[PDB]
């Protein structure tokens, strides 16, 4: 076929990373394993580790937007209420 | 054809051919690598090496003696050969080596000397012989944490640690008689040697027997020394196969024969009765296989290993190397059976009868040792003619089907598919 155009991944046997030298992986049949029952007392402490370390990215953004609506809301009830249709009319138009 | 063994203290057995020019003598212990530890892995290869060494070499040559050993995973072999008048010669050589320089052979001059040359030696393998390194490695994961686990010729962590000491404490616990057969080949009557031996008395070492351990067995896993700086890719590949002393030893051994061994270079090879030629063929999928069905006293491994330089097509060889293994179960021709029959009888028959008398002592005290005798050629053929497609249909239907592999390999092997895509191919889609 035509020339194709140089890429950054190639395929099996070919896949353009860096020759690989002293590096020995291992592994066992998924028959011979434990049947699924295993991911409790060893993997249940273990997990939820990995939203402790980012709450606080999602929490204090969440927070801050969750206040901003709240304030804004509850003022815009205080406006339309009896009591606010005095600051109704300074803020309004 | 005559396998002549009998017992008085030791047991003796020895396999007379009167034409064969010169004879050989030595003993055979039931003990070899399988018998160690993961940290006096070596011990065996250790010993044979100074069996060998300059010191006890040239005292045997004066004589006109040559030395041979050699290591297994079951056993253990040291052999002396000699013309067939010095028969004699041979048998003091041994006794004066495994009783009188049994510490003589152990010195802080020589001991130093050889580990100096096995450390060179299992080195040197590991960095060069890439298809036995990879079917060691081969045993190394199809039996992890079990006996057959361990590598022959020892690692090199568990040799530059090994003392002297050790060497003792191995042979004062295998080195025993009921864990012993003398063996003669040659030339040389059942009845000639019998003498000589029941001569010269002393036990040394009697009524002790060596230590107990744990059974072997298989394990599906795979072991991966990818190495992108090697010019081929060498894998083996396999699933548990028969033990020795097995029903089905001989339908094992069969199967293998019917895909048998591929060299690409070879004109005739390329003309073979294997229909997995064909396949390969098209875009020269390896420079070679070969097919195998390896036996020992717990297990064995039934399987194949190959060499390619066509890494970009690796997932292919593989492919249609298990879609014909898959066959054995559904498939397999009369045809197929019978070319394998004749060639099987070829094979063994060049085994158990070529003109050396060293490869038949190692057999001869090899079986003698797991079966308390050894099974005659002709008994055997009888055997393998029997043979019919259904033995290998319920054969493979057990061992091959659906079943786990193991595997190993070295070199370029990116190409060589995660385990599910291989372990997937050993069996088809049906309604």
């Amino acid at each position: 076929g035509p020339p194709s155009g140089k890429t950054y991944m190639g395929w099996w046997g070919h896949m353009g990373g860096p020759k690989q030298k002293g590096i020995t992986s291992y592994a066992v049949s998924p028959y011979a394993q434990k049947p699924l029952q295993g991911i409790f007392h060893n993997a249940v402490f273990n997990s939820f580790r990995r939203f402790k370390s980012q709450f606080l990215y999602v929490l204090i953004p969440a927070g801050i937007y969750w206040y901003w609506w709240k304030n804004g809301n509850e003022y815009n009830e205080f406006l339309y209420s009896k009591a606010g249709r005095e600051e109704l009319e300074r803020v309004n138009v | 054809a005559e396998v002549t063994q009998l017992s008085n203290g030791i047991v003796v057995a020895t396999e007379h051919n009167p034409s064969a020019h010169t004879a050989s003598v030595g003993v055979v212990f039931g003990s070899g690598a399988a018998n160690e530890n993961p940290y006096n892995n070596g011990v065996s290869n250790l010993w044979k090496n100074i069996f060998l060494s300059k010191e006890n070499s040239a005292v045997a040559a004066k004589e006109g003696l040559a030395l041979s050993s050699n290591i297994s995973r079951d056993f253990q072999s040291y052999i002396v050969s000699s013309l067939p008048g010095s028969t004699d010669k041979s048998l003091d050589f041994l006794n004066q080596s495994f009783i009188q320089q049994k510490a003589n052979l152990l010195s802080s001059s020589n001991f130093e000397a050889t580990k100096k040359s096995v450390l060179k030696q299992v080195q040197d393998f590991e960095d060069n012989d890439h298809p036995n390194r990879v079917l060691e490695h081969l045993h190394s994961t199809a039996f992890q944490n079990t006996p057959l686990s361990l590598p022959t010729r020892g690692t090199l962590e568990s040799l530059e640690n090994l003392v002297v000491a050790d060497l003792e404490s191995f042979a004062n616990n295998h080195f025993l008689n009921s864990n012993a057969v003398v063996v003669g080949t040659g030339n040389i009557k059942h009845e000639d040697l019998v003498n000589s031996i029941e001569s010269k008395n002393l036990s040394l070492q009697t009524g002790t027997k060596p230590v107990l351990k744990k059974k072997a067995a298989f394990l599906g896993s795979e072991v991966r020394l990818r190495d992108d700086t090697l010019p081929k890719a060498w894998i083996s590949l396999a699933v548990e196969g028969e033990p020795v002393n097995s029903p089905n030893y001989f339908v094992a051994k069969l199967a293998a024969q019917i895909f048998g061994s591929y060299n690409a270079f070879e004109p005739a090879s390329r003309l073979q009765g294997i229909k997995l030629l064909d396949n390969i063929q098209e875009y020269q999928l390896c420079d070679n296989f070969n097919h195998f069905s390896l036996s020992y006293k717990d297990s064995g491994l039934w399987g194949f290993s190959t060499a390619t330089r066509n890494v970009t097509m690796i997932d292919d060889l593989i492919h249609f190397t298990l879609k014909q293994w898959n066959r054995l179960t559904i498939s397999v021709t009369d045809t197929e059976v019978e070319r394998a029959k004749s060639l099987l009888k070829l094979q063994l028959g060049q085994l158990y009868e070529s003109g050396n008398p060293v490869n038949d002592a190692n057999l001869l005290g090899a079986e003698v040792l797991i079966k308390g005798s050894k099974l005659s050629l002709g008994e055997a053929f009888k055997k393998i003619d029997a043979i019919t497609v259904k033995d290998v249909k319920a054969w493979a239907g057990k061992r091959l089907w659906d079943q786990d592999i193991a595997i190993a390999g070295t070199g370029q092997i990116e190409g060589l598919l995660d385990y599910m895509r291989i372990r997937s191919d050993m069996s088809m889609m049906r309604w």
